[PDB]
DNA sequence: ATATATATATATATGTGTATATATACACACATACATATACATATATATGC
DNA sequence: GCATATATATGTATATGTATGTGTGTATATATACACATATATATATATAT
């Protein structure tokens, strides 16, 4: 991939025992032994004299880096890319989620309220995620800016609800939001 | 049935019936060769050229 | 995510009660102390502290 | 094989074990009839066919030859650099033994009554020129995975490999380069077309020969493709990409059956040097059928699709231009600059951790 | 037949609130593990040996 | 036709040496994203007109 982008020209003088594999002599076999100990080429500071060069270099480092996006592009298995993290970090995901029954989603405010709550829950049927802080101006927006951000979209992603249509693959059942008791 | 009849030749009968090995291609075609300096896509036949460098290398053998 | 496991919440008045159902292809010793013994290795219930 | 229709050497024993080469096939014989050295000596056939070279049944017509030997040296090449060489022929009604020993300075032609009818070549190779001592496992693979592409190409011929048998598909070696080669079998060529990550790959067979550095027959089969190939992805995804970008990340596996006027540039037969009218007049491969195939695969194309477009936009995102004096080189948000920094001058940086500790400093410093 | 006069919703932004998070050094003296390889025993088998 | 023998190949089981901890908080700082509105501003889109 380095040497692919070099146009080189050798130029070999009194050499000896020059053997070929054709009549035409296209291609030397002579062994490199013996032109090892012929060519007394310094290859070291024409790499030096390369390294001080920048326009053949910056081919080089722009081909090397697109070799690498697409060596690292397309790699990896099991892609059944659905749910990347399920629910979230933070939700607790109840035991008959997913499945008919009363199954009861908590959206509490504050990351710090998520003591106590895993504690005597309904470990089948109740479930929770905390919310972050205050909420956006959701009213008559357009679905694509409102999908940008990360807090409304998972609710839309722990479940199986939609924007652009109506409900009927509830992970939770029962929605219960409660709020701080404050203004 | 192919005629299979063990035939001896001398030197001149069998460069001029078996022209591949000793003067290389003997075809027009394409290849892509530095003419001036120009990395040109050609098209030739290689064993005029090659015709011609034989003298060519003896006289810079000479 | 190795299809060994499929674990679930019972917790209570007191906490940690997970609830596992294991998997068909995870193999359950009957050798009961073999299975004291790798239920150690890979559940890790000791901890050990010096 | 090819020279009795493959009714006979249609089975090739070739047992290569502890330096020693046994090639043993059913064919109907090398002649026993008398055929004559311009010279004036009087030397029976498979003799003058194994000892001195320019001799063989390959010197007629070569427009309909079909086979894959033209010089009528190479046996006797073999023979010349052996330190053993036997070759036991037989007609049906005679077998003919020559020995050759001492890289053939002694050679001995004899004739036994006998019944056999084939020939057996088992010869030792010498290694006084050669650059080795030893046949090692690499010779071996080399051999088994050539009676593997022969059998390939040929399924009638069974070839054996140290008494093993070897069964050749086209199927099975396509997949054997990739698992998602798309193939193509005509009544003279067999093409699999896969893929190639790190260079270019290429294998090609005209007749039973290993072209391993080309011929015109590549060529004209690559530009027949890339003729149909290249308008098509310029419809499909409207990028320019070249012939040789598109051939280089393919590996192509075709096979030449029947080929007629085989010319080669050199002795070992590594270059197809044929007219292009001979091998397009042979050659009647479907190159479009190739073309939508690997267009209809999102295995092959689109690799290269998608890989084209990194490319592209690795090169439209270096993008860079000029600024009027620019500040500390790369400077920070909160790096307020001394104005003779850079230049020849005694000028000082200043660290410190907070943000509160430097509001006062842009009016009590120089 | 496009140059320009002009009009109007984009971008901070102020302060108040209400809530998140994150890179690190510290160090034992183990804890768990991450493979891991590696050397050696023994099995069968098959091909030599008889 | 049958003894047999040893050879190497693969289980296997341990024992190596590392590798990653994070521990468990203290300690240091910093960042984040929203709701509440008028006031400019700006910049570019359309009309027209000769
Ligand atoms: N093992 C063999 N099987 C069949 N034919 C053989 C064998 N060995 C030699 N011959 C024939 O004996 C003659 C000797 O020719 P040979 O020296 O082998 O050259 P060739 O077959 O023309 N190969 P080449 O010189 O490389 O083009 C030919 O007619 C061969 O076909």
């Amino acid at each position: 991939r380095v040497k692919e982008c070099l146009t080189i020209v050798m130029f070999v003088r009194d050499m000896k025992n020059m053997r070929f594999d054709s009549q035409t002599k296209e291609r030397l076999t002579s062994p490199f032994g013996e032109i090892r100990s012929h060519i007394q080429l310094d290859a070291k500071k024409i790499s030096r004299a390369i390294l001080n060069n920048e326009a053949i270099l910056m081919p080089i480092i722009e081909a090397a880096l697109a070799r690498k996006l697409a060596a690292e592009k397309a790699a990896e298995t099991k892609a059944a890319k659905k749910a990347s993290k399920a629910k979230v970090h933070k939700h607790i995901k109840a035991n008959l989620c997913g499945k008919d029954a009363d199954t009861t989603l908590f959206l509490t405010e504050g990351d710090s309220a998520i003591g106590y709550l895993i504690d005597v829950r309904d470990k089948e049927l109740h479930g929770g995620y905390p919310l972050r802080g205050k909420v956006l101006n959701s009213w008559g927006m357009s679905y694509a800016d409102m999908l940008k951000n990360k807090e409304l979209f998972d609710i839309c992603a722990i479940t199986g609800l939609v924007l652009g249509e109506k409900a009927e693959n509830l992970n939770y059942h029962n929605i219960a939001i409660m709020t701080d008791a404050d203004h | 049935m192919i005629k299979n009849e063990i035939k001896i030749l001398s030197d001149i009968e069998h460069i001029k019936k078996r022209s591949g090995m000793y003067i290389g291609s003997s075809a027009n075609e394409m290849h892509e060769r530095f003419l001036f300096g120009k990395w040109e896509s050609v098209q030739y036949v290689p064993g005029l050229v090659k015709l011609i460098d034989e003298i060519i290398d003896n006289s810079v053998d000479e | 995510n190795k299809g060994f496991i499929t674990w679930d919440d019972a917790c209570g008045e007191h906490g940690f009660g997970f609830k596992v159902k294991f998997r068909k292809e995870y193999s359950l010793s009957d050798n009961e102390e073999e299975r004291h013994a790798k239920i150690m290795k890979d559940f890790g219930l000791i901890e050990r502290r010096s | 094989g090819i020279r009795t229709k493959f009714k006979f050497a249609n089975k090739i024993n070739v047992t290569i074990k502890n330096n020693q080469v046994t090639v043993e096939d059913n064919g109907r014989g090398i002649p026993q009839a008398m055929v004559k050295t311009p010279t004036g000596e009087e030397i029976p056939g498979p003799v003058a066919a194994w000892t001195i070279p320019k001799a063989g049944g390959n010197f007629g017509d070569d427009k309909e030859r079909v086979t894959g030997g033209m010089n009528g040296v190479g046996s006797s090449l073999t023979n010349i650099f052996s330190v053993m060489f036997v070759g036991e022929t037989g007609d049906g009604q005679n077998n003919i033994v020559v020995r050759c020993s001492n890289g053939m300075e002694n050679k001995s032609w004899e004739t036994i009554p006998g019944k056999w009818k084939g020939t057996r070549v088992t010869f030792i190779p010498d290694f006084m020129s050669f650059e080795t001592n030893e046949l090692s496992q690499v010779y071996l693979d080399i051999t088994l995975d050539r009676l593997q592409t022969l059998a390939v190409v040929y399924p009638d011929i069974q070839f054996t490999f140290n008494g093993k048998k070897v069964q050749g598909n086209f199927k099975k070696y396509a997949r054997q380069y990739d698992e998602h080669a798309i193939v193509q079998e005509q009544e003279n060529c067999s093409i699999a077309v896969g893929r190639s990550p790190d260079g270019f790959r290429q294998l090609t067979y005209v007749n039973n020969i290993h072209t391993k550095n080309g011929g015109h027959h590549i060529d004209c089969v690559m530009d027949d493709i890339c003729e149909d190939l290249i308008p098509q992805i310029k419809r499909k995804f409207k990028i320019d990409v070249t012939k040789a970008r598109v051939k280089e990340c393919l590996t192509i596996v075709m096979f030449v059956r029947d080929m007629k006027n085989m010319r080669f540039d050199s002795q070992t037969k590594e270059r197809l040097t044929s007219p292009f009218g001979e091998i397009r007049s042979h050659i009647q491969l479907d190159a479009k059928k190739i073309s939508r195939a690997i267009l209809n695969n999102e295995a092959i194309l689109m690799p290269i699709i998608e890989a084209a477009l990194a490319r592209k936009l690795a090169a439209e995102k270096a993008a860079e231009t000029k600024a009027a004096k620019k500040a500390s080189k790369a400077k920070v948000h909160k790096h307020i600059k001394a104005n003779l920094c850079g230049k020849d001058a005694d000028t000082t940086l200043f660290l410190t951790e907070g943000d509160s500790a430097i509001g006062y400093l842009i009016d009590v410093r120089d």
